[PDB]
Protein backbone atom coordinates (compact mmCIF):
# COMPACT_ATOMS: atom_id res chain seq x y z
CA UNK A 1 0.00 0.00 0.00
CA UNK A 2 2.37 2.76 -1.12
CA UNK A 3 1.26 6.22 0.21
CA UNK A 4 -1.97 7.65 -1.08
CA UNK A 5 -3.89 4.41 -1.57
CA UNK A 6 -6.37 2.90 0.87
CA UNK A 7 -8.80 0.03 1.02
CA UNK A 8 -12.45 0.81 0.86
CA UNK A 9 -15.40 -1.44 1.32
CA UNK A 10 -18.35 -1.00 -0.95
CA UNK A 11 -21.79 -2.56 -1.09
CA UNK A 12 -22.32 -3.06 -4.78
CA UNK A 13 -25.39 -4.55 -6.46
CA UNK A 14 -24.58 -8.11 -5.26
CA UNK A 15 -22.58 -8.31 -2.07
CA UNK A 16 -19.66 -6.32 -0.88
CA UNK A 17 -16.27 -5.92 -2.44
CA UNK A 18 -12.93 -4.48 -1.35
CA UNK A 19 -12.18 -2.05 -4.13
CA UNK A 20 -9.12 0.13 -3.56
CA UNK A 21 -8.98 3.90 -3.98
CA UNK A 22 -5.96 5.72 -5.38
CA UNK A 23 -4.74 9.29 -5.78
CA UNK A 24 -1.76 11.02 -7.29
CA UNK A 25 -0.06 14.21 -8.29
CA UNK A 26 -0.78 15.53 -11.76
CA UNK A 27 1.91 18.17 -12.25
CA UNK A 28 5.11 18.82 -10.29
CA UNK A 29 4.07 20.70 -7.22
CA UNK A 30 6.66 23.46 -6.83
CA UNK A 31 6.02 25.25 -10.07
CA UNK A 32 6.19 28.44 -7.96
CA UNK A 33 6.90 28.92 -4.28
CA UNK A 34 5.05 32.26 -4.63
CA UNK A 35 2.08 30.90 -6.57
CA UNK A 36 -1.50 31.31 -5.47
CA UNK A 37 -4.11 29.33 -7.37
CA UNK A 38 -6.43 26.58 -6.23
CA UNK A 39 -4.83 23.19 -6.33
CA UNK A 40 -7.93 21.92 -8.11
CA UNK A 41 -8.91 18.30 -7.63
CA UNK A 42 -9.79 16.20 -10.65
CA UNK A 43 -11.97 13.22 -9.83
CA UNK A 44 -12.03 10.13 -12.06
CA UNK A 45 -13.75 6.74 -12.04
CA UNK A 46 -17.23 6.94 -13.63
CA UNK A 47 -18.38 9.19 -10.85
CA UNK A 48 -22.01 9.64 -10.11
CA UNK A 49 -22.96 13.24 -9.61
CA UNK A 50 -23.76 12.83 -5.89
CA UNK B 1 -16.93 13.99 -40.00
CA UNK B 2 -16.05 16.15 -37.02
CA UNK B 3 -13.59 13.51 -35.92
CA UNK B 4 -11.95 13.22 -39.30
CA UNK B 5 -11.88 16.98 -39.63
CA UNK B 6 -10.09 17.42 -36.34
CA UNK B 7 -7.50 14.79 -37.04
CA UNK B 8 -6.94 16.26 -40.47
CA UNK B 9 -6.42 19.67 -38.92
CA UNK B 10 -3.90 18.33 -36.50
CA UNK B 11 -2.06 16.56 -39.25
CA UNK B 12 -2.01 19.77 -41.25
CA UNK B 13 -0.62 21.78 -38.39
CA UNK B 14 1.95 19.08 -37.81
CA UNK B 15 3.04 18.72 -41.42
CA UNK B 16 3.59 22.41 -41.81
CA UNK B 17 5.99 22.72 -38.92
CA UNK B 18 7.63 19.56 -40.19
CA UNK B 19 8.07 20.99 -43.67
CA UNK B 20 8.19 24.79 -43.72
CA UNK B 21 8.98 25.79 -40.13
CA UNK B 22 9.01 29.57 -40.54
CA UNK B 23 5.41 29.80 -41.68
CA UNK B 24 2.99 29.79 -38.78
CA UNK B 25 -0.20 31.02 -40.44
CA UNK B 26 -2.13 27.95 -39.37
CA UNK B 27 -0.99 27.65 -35.76
CA UNK B 28 -2.58 31.06 -35.10
CA UNK B 29 -5.48 31.96 -37.36
CA UNK B 30 -9.18 31.34 -36.85
CA UNK B 31 -10.24 29.56 -40.02
CA UNK B 32 -13.66 28.66 -41.19
CA UNK B 33 -13.84 25.58 -43.34
CA UNK B 34 -16.78 24.44 -45.42
CA UNK B 35 -17.39 20.91 -46.64
CA UNK B 36 -20.72 20.66 -48.55
CA UNK B 37 -22.95 17.78 -47.58
CA UNK B 38 -23.87 15.00 -50.02
CA UNK B 39 -21.29 12.26 -49.50
CA UNK B 40 -22.86 9.03 -48.36
CA UNK B 41 -22.30 9.00 -44.57
CA UNK B 42 -20.40 5.74 -44.43
CA UNK B 43 -18.20 7.10 -47.20
CA UNK B 44 -17.93 10.48 -45.47
CA UNK B 45 -14.35 10.19 -44.18
CA UNK B 46 -13.21 9.47 -47.76
CA UNK B 47 -12.87 13.16 -48.60
CA UNK B 48 -10.40 13.74 -45.74
CA UNK B 49 -7.24 13.98 -47.81
CA UNK B 50 -8.63 16.86 -49.86
CA UNK B 51 -8.98 19.02 -46.76
CA UNK B 52 -5.40 18.49 -45.81
CA UNK B 53 -4.31 19.95 -49.12
CA UNK B 54 -6.98 22.65 -49.12
CA UNK B 55 -5.62 24.10 -45.91
CA UNK B 56 -2.05 23.72 -47.13
CA UNK B 57 -2.84 25.71 -50.24
CA UNK B 58 -4.13 28.55 -48.11
CA UNK B 59 -1.09 28.21 -45.91
CA UNK B 60 1.28 28.73 -48.85
CA UNK B 61 -0.83 30.80 -51.23
CA UNK B 62 -0.42 28.68 -54.34
CA UNK B 63 -3.69 27.84 -56.07
CA UNK B 64 -3.95 24.13 -56.71
CA UNK B 65 -3.09 22.70 -60.11
CA UNK B 66 -5.96 22.86 -62.58
CA UNK B 67 -8.74 20.23 -62.68
CA UNK B 68 -7.06 17.72 -60.37
CA UNK B 69 -9.49 15.87 -58.16
CA UNK B 70 -8.44 13.56 -55.35
CA UNK B 71 -9.88 11.55 -52.49
CA UNK B 72 -8.99 9.00 -49.83
CA UNK B 73 -8.77 8.79 -46.05
CA UNK B 74 -5.72 9.95 -44.04
CA UNK B 75 -4.28 8.97 -40.66
CA UNK B 76 -2.55 11.09 -38.07
CA UNK B 77 0.89 10.14 -39.35
CA UNK B 78 -0.26 10.33 -42.96
CA UNK B 79 -0.80 6.74 -44.00
CA UNK B 80 -3.56 6.88 -46.59
CA UNK B 81 -6.16 4.10 -46.50
CA UNK B 82 -8.40 2.41 -49.10
CA UNK B 83 -11.86 3.81 -49.80
CA UNK B 84 -14.81 2.04 -51.41
CA UNK B 85 -17.18 2.78 -54.26
CA UNK B 86 -14.44 3.78 -56.67
CA UNK B 87 -16.57 3.13 -59.73
CA UNK B 88 -19.21 5.77 -59.08
CA UNK B 89 -16.48 8.20 -58.24
CA UNK B 90 -14.56 7.60 -61.46
CA UNK B 91 -17.59 7.78 -63.70
CA UNK B 92 -18.75 11.01 -62.11
CA UNK B 93 -15.41 12.77 -62.15
CA UNK B 94 -14.70 11.76 -65.74
CA UNK B 95 -17.28 14.16 -67.14
CA UNK B 96 -16.28 17.13 -64.98
CA UNK B 97 -13.19 17.78 -67.14
CA UNK B 98 -10.78 16.37 -64.55
CA UNK B 99 -7.61 14.95 -66.12
CA UNK B 100 -5.24 13.72 -63.37
CA UNK C 1 6.99 4.74 -37.20
CA UNK C 2 9.64 5.59 -34.57
CA UNK C 3 7.97 8.48 -32.75
CA UNK C 4 4.42 7.74 -31.93
CA UNK C 5 2.69 4.40 -32.50
CA UNK C 6 2.53 0.92 -31.01
CA UNK C 7 0.65 -2.06 -32.30
CA UNK C 8 -2.29 -2.91 -30.08
CA UNK C 9 -4.19 -6.15 -29.98
CA UNK C 10 -7.91 -5.85 -29.44
CA UNK C 11 -10.81 -8.24 -29.13
CA UNK C 12 -13.09 -6.94 -31.83
CA UNK C 13 -16.60 -8.29 -32.17
CA UNK C 14 -15.40 -10.92 -34.69
CA UNK C 15 -11.96 -12.33 -34.04
CA UNK C 16 -8.96 -10.42 -32.89
CA UNK C 17 -7.53 -7.40 -34.61
CA UNK C 18 -4.39 -5.26 -34.62
CA UNK C 19 -5.33 -1.63 -34.15
CA UNK C 20 -2.67 1.07 -34.11
CA UNK C 21 -2.86 3.87 -31.57
CA UNK C 22 -1.44 7.14 -32.92
CA UNK C 23 -0.39 10.31 -31.18
CA UNK C 24 1.19 13.54 -32.27
CA UNK C 25 2.29 16.99 -31.32
CA UNK C 26 -0.27 19.73 -31.73
CA UNK C 27 1.55 23.06 -31.51
CA UNK C 28 5.11 24.36 -31.16
CA UNK C 29 6.34 23.28 -27.80
CA UNK C 30 8.54 26.10 -26.56
CA UNK C 31 6.89 29.44 -27.33
CA UNK C 32 7.60 30.38 -23.68
CA UNK C 33 9.85 27.95 -21.83
CA UNK C 34 9.23 29.60 -18.46
CA UNK C 35 5.42 29.52 -18.50
CA UNK C 36 3.07 27.18 -16.66
CA UNK C 37 -0.12 26.15 -18.48
CA UNK C 38 -0.24 22.38 -18.79
CA UNK C 39 -0.64 20.86 -22.21
CA UNK C 40 -4.12 19.55 -22.74
CA UNK C 41 -4.84 16.30 -24.50
CA UNK C 42 -7.40 15.96 -27.22
CA UNK C 43 -8.46 12.37 -27.54
CA UNK C 44 -10.20 11.00 -30.64
CA UNK C 45 -11.63 7.82 -32.02
CA UNK C 46 -15.25 8.20 -30.82
CA UNK C 47 -14.42 6.78 -27.43
CA UNK C 48 -17.08 5.96 -24.94
CA UNK C 49 -16.93 7.65 -21.59
CA UNK C 50 -15.19 4.78 -19.84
Amino acid sequence: TPPGVVMGLAWTAMGGSTLFVETSLRRPQDKDAKGDKDGSLEVTGQLGEV
Amino acid sequence: MKESARIAYTFARAFLMQHAPANDYLVTSHIHLHVPEGATPKDGPSAGCTIVTALLSLAMGRPVRQNLAMTGEVSLTGKILPVGGIKEKTIAAKRAGVTC
